[PDB]
RNA sequence: AGGAUAGUGGCCUACCAUGGUUUCAACGGGUAACGGGGAAUAAGGGUUCGAUUCCGGAGAGGGAGCCUGAGAAACGGCUACC
RNA sequence: GGUCGGAUUUCCAACGGGGCCUUUCCUUCUGGCUAACCUUGAGUCCUUGUGGCUCUUGGCGAACCAGGACUUUUACUUUGAAAAAAUUAGAGUGUUCAAAGCAGGCGUAUUGCUCGAAUAUAUUAGCAUGGAAUAAUAGAAUAGGACG
RNA sequence: AGGGGAUCGAAGAUGAUCAGAUACCGUCGUAGUCUUAACCAUAAACUAUGCCGACUAGGGAUCGGGUGGUGUUUUUUUAAUGACCCACUCGGCACCUUACGAGAAAUCAAAGUCUUUGGGUUCUGGGGGGAGUAUGGUCGCAAGGCUGAAACUUAAAGGAAUUG
């Protein structure tokens, strides 16, 4: 594993057998949903909207309390992003280390690694791209990717 | 060993195992109903919560977020499920 | 990483024959996987297996018997004609009258006798005796 | 083509020994020949309704369609009138008892009654010599989605 | 995998490897380069004719001792000089100078034969006889 | 679009467009390469050879050109040059 | 074994193909098929059987001809065909044998009779065909979806 | 090319040794050693062991994270937390025993699951020299690096182990 490291760390979450769960749960799938959009309305990924309703409330799987996954759902409300999430994180990332870099000119291994980080970001953005998520010949430049991620 | 049973391993065997590597994996972890010090109200809990889970009496703690599983915080009592 | 799940199966099955096990686990359960048990199973070379069934691909447990001697895999799958079944006969079996080589065909998967009397031919999964 | 500068050249365009009477005002006021190609291929109603001229179309040009058929991947619409197509295929080396990829270009004419992008697979037929390098027609294309739905701004 | 793609599709991988790794062999890389044609004394033939240039007592290689009676000899169809063995007890009183000669290899397909040093060609026949014949007293040198 | 051809075709011409091939090896270089049917050896897979009894192609010292003819750019036809 | 251990056959078994039913596409509208006749007016003249019937009660006229409100593409494999002759393998034949060759053989040699000159393989590509495992590919998500 | 230049110290000097000593040893000593801005791109750059995946044996120690003990320990006496103990678990640097198995052996839990030969994939080798030479190309300020033959020559070269 560990497409940029030697890691083979495991270390994943292990969720139930049960599709239809758990028993405890007295709240309503139309409940949930509007829980998301709200959260998606103050503006939290995904991934947030799903630990603040694991740990806050009961919600162990949205897409089991609910009939379909979180991204699905703010699709469905219109509050897709603009580019995935992930790939937003990557940009992200890439962004501070390179204005780490413009200070700290002989930090090479940060240069090493915003080359990993880049080549990580580019094998996503063709994926994207081949299931058609972002439009074609849509690029990350590396001059102007502050604008799409601040 | 050379001959056992595969597909019905002893209980204690399989609570000894890895959450990923028993017959069917599945999580380890749990929720709980949390009473807080000052009013009645129910909230689930994550086990492994990440999140500095809090209530709107309390409106500042119930569970502190640690490598593993979180923290009551010191004046709550929890049940299971 | 993991490219062919029937060769990571019947490797853990020859490793676990080789050694004397009785049983052997194997993650993670094609049907392609099924149907060449169910073949070794109606030559008598496995005993009886399980499908444990996660929600994720399922896991086998095979009961063995002590009667296989080499279970393998043919990667990658080539293309057979009807008249060059018997030469990977001739280059994979011990004996001409034991031992089978197993194809899939649009017939479906089977042995190479099941093969011949059915005049059917397509790629070779694999062999055994 | 019913615009765009059909007659864009130093010779008057028109489909030959096709004759619009002067005399008798039906109301059309043009005499359009079209032909099915055969072998099942539709004639497009851009042919029928049109005013391209197109002598290299196979459904109101001259040529005719005969012996092979083949489809491919459009790689080039940049010559005019002309595509080139991309046709891959595997080729069976028997020392190894294996295939390696293999990929051949033709250039194909393309009849104005035909819209083509880069990426539609295009079915073509044989015809007689067009160009040097020409000896397709196509009869055929199938863009039907292309996938770029979602592929749009969003609010 | 044991290294080598295993690909139903890498057969083009596998007959490029074939062709690189086939240079590492001698029989190959000398017919494909030529080498018998272009950078040999015959010109890639089994027999040459020559001129004897001069006789030539060659000191065998260690641990032998002995004189093995060789001759420079010039070929006609290269100009090239080769110095060949003239293999009996005697024989070279046979051989002479100014005489033409037929030589041949000696077996080893280049790579100078026994205890002679430098030595690759044998005088088979000379003045259009065999040295088997002369030696064998079976035929005579024509003189004239 | 025209010309030419037995006829299609940049085959050629005028005008116009900027195309066409290529790491799936283009372009170039070498070949002690005519191609194939085949031949030798070979458990199987392969390796080497095929100027040469049949099929196709090319040439008649090297080039080019042409006449007669259904048919030749013919060479036991012509013309010129080397 | 009624021909001095050799047909016959639901006694069947074991292989192999097809159709149908179980929620089950095998697209399609024009018209000649007139069902292994869905439904038995008239008739069960064979000493009893569930292996053999006649003009039929408008009778799903779906048992093939040439045109689509008609076509997801591909690899793979099956069969067929094609892959000149010679050659290769190989059938027949006492070239005295054999390599070969395609001959030859049998009479009533009185008026000629007759067997042959097979077969297989021939790789890839193309062509027709069955299969639908394997491996790709495509489909309805801002429904611009299908059914009608 | 600047800066710095304590130390040690290719060069050099010098004292020894010895037949010689332009070597080892002694005392100095430029470059260098350090840094900044550029080059270079090579090491026995080694685990002489490509990477990804699966499986095949026992054990204890250890580092990081986690989980569980009406387990010790200090702090108010013990709460907790820390530290420690025990038992598990994931990941890691390794180690030990054995030889299933492998290997020519040395040895190896991978160098195993190989003539019972096919999980995916990249690179490299084809007797010893000539030779990493010559030539061409390319990179470099240079030193040099990458790519890289042939003619010719040769019966061995080599690996591991055994006895002396
Ligand atoms: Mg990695
Ligand atoms: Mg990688
Ligand atoms: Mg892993
Ligand atoms: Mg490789
Ligand atoms: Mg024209
Ligand atoms: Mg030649
Ligand atoms: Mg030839
Ligand atoms: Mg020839
Ligand atoms: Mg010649
Ligand atoms: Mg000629
Ligand atoms: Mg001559
Ligand atoms: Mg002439
Ligand atoms: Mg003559
Ligand atoms: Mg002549
Ligand atoms: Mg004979
Ligand atoms: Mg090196
Ligand atoms: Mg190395
Ligand atoms: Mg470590
Ligand atoms: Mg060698
Ligand atoms: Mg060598």
């Amino acid at each position: 594993g560990r497409m940029h490291s030697a890691g083979k760390g495991i270390s994943s979450s292990a969720i139930p057998y049960s599709r239809n769960a758990p028993a405890w749960f007295k709240l309503s799938s139309e409940s949930v949903i509007e829980q998301i959009v709200k959260y998606a309305r103050k503006g939290l990924t995904p991934s947030q909207i799903g630990v603040l309703l694991r740990d806050a409330h009961g919600v162990t799987q949205a897409r089991v309390i609910t009939g379909n996954k979180i991204m699905r759902i703010l699709k469905s409300n219109g509050l897709a992003p603009e580019i995935p999430e992930d790939l937003y994180y990557l940009i992200k990332k890439a962004v501070s280390v390179r204005k780490h870099l413009e200070r700290n000119r002989k930090d090479k291994d940060a240069k090493f690694r915003l080359i990993l980080i880049e080549s990580r970001i580019h094998r996503l953005a063709r994926y994207y791209r081949t299931v058609a998520v972002l439009p074609p010949n849509w690029k990350y430049e590396s001059a102007t990717a502050s604008a799409l991620v601040n | 060993v050379l001959v056992q049973d595969l597909l019905h391993p002893t209980a204690a065997s399989e609570a000894r195992k890895h959450k990923l590597k028993t017959l069917v994996q599945g999580p380890r972890s749990y929720f709980l109903d949390v009473k807080c010090p000052g009013c009645l109200n129910i909230t689930t809990v994550f086990s492994h919560a990440q999140t500095a889970v809090t209530c709107e009496s309390c409106s500042t703690i119930l569970c502190t977020p640690t490598g593993g599983k979180a923290k009551l915080s010191e004046g709550t009592s929890f049940r299971r499920k | 990483t993991r490219s062919s799940v029937l060769a990571d199966a019947l490797n853990a099955i020859n490793n676990a024959e080789k050694t004397g096990k009785r049983q052997v686990l194997i993650r993670p359960s094609s049907k392609v996987i099924i149907k060449f048990l169910q073949v070794m199973q109606k030559h008598g070379y496995i005993g009886e297996f399980e499908y444990i069934d996660d929600h994720r691909s399922g896991k086998i447990v095979v009961q063995l018997n002590g009667r296989l001697n080499k279970c393998g895999v043919i990667s990658p799958r080539f293309n057979v004609k009807i008249g060059d079944i018997e030469k990977w006969t001739a280059n994979l079996l011990p004996a001409r009258q034991f031992g089978y080589v197993i194809l899939t065909t649009s017939a479906g998967i089977m042995d190479h006798e099941e093969a011949r009397r059915k005049h059917v031919s397509g790629k070779i999964l694999g062999f055994v005796y | 083509s019913t615009e765009l500068t059909v007659q864009s050249e130093r010779a008057f365009q028109k489909q030959p020994h096709i004759f619009n009477n002067p005399k008798v005002k039906t109301s059309k006021r043009t005499k359009r020949w079209y032909k099915n190609a055969g072998l099942g291929f539709k004639t497009p109603k851009t042919a029928i309704e049109g005013s391209y001229i197109d002598k290299k179309c196979p459904f109101t040009g001259l040529v005719s369609i005969r012996g092979k058929i083949l489809t491919g991947t459009v790689v080039s619409t940049k010559m005019h009138r002309t595509i080139v197509i991309r046709r891959a295929y595997l080729h069976y080396i028997p020392k190894y008892n294996r295939y390696e990829k293999r990929h051949k270009n033709v250039p194909v004419h393309v009849s104005p009654a035909f819209r083509v992008q880069v990426g539609d697979i295009v079915t073509v037929g044989q015809c007689r010599p067009i160009s040097k390098t020409v000896r397709f027609n196509v009869v055929k294309v199938s863009a039907a989605a292309g996938k770029a739905n979602k592929q749009f701004a969003k609010f | 995998g044991k290294g080598k793609p295993r690909g139903l599709n890498s057969a083009r991988k596998l007959r490029v490897h074939r062709r690189n790794n086939r240079w590492a062999e001698n029989n190959y890389k000398k017919r494909l380069l030529g080498t018998a044609f272009k950078s040999s004394p015959f010109g890639g033939s089994s027999h040459a004719k020559g001129i004897v240039l001069e006789k030539l007592g060659i000191e065998s290689k260690q641990p032998n001792s002995a004189i093995r009676k060789c001759v420079r000899v010039q070929l006609i169809k290269n100009g090239k000089k080769v110095t060949a063995f003239v293999p009996n007890d005697g024989c070279l009183n046979f051989v002479d100078e100014n005489d033409e000669v037929l030589l041949a290899g000696f077996g080893r397909k280049g790579k100078a034969k026994g205890d002679i040093p430098g030595v690759r060609f044998k005088v088979v026949k000379v003045s259009g006889v065999s040295l088997l014949a002369l030696w064998k007293e079976k035929k005579e040198k024509p003189r004239s």
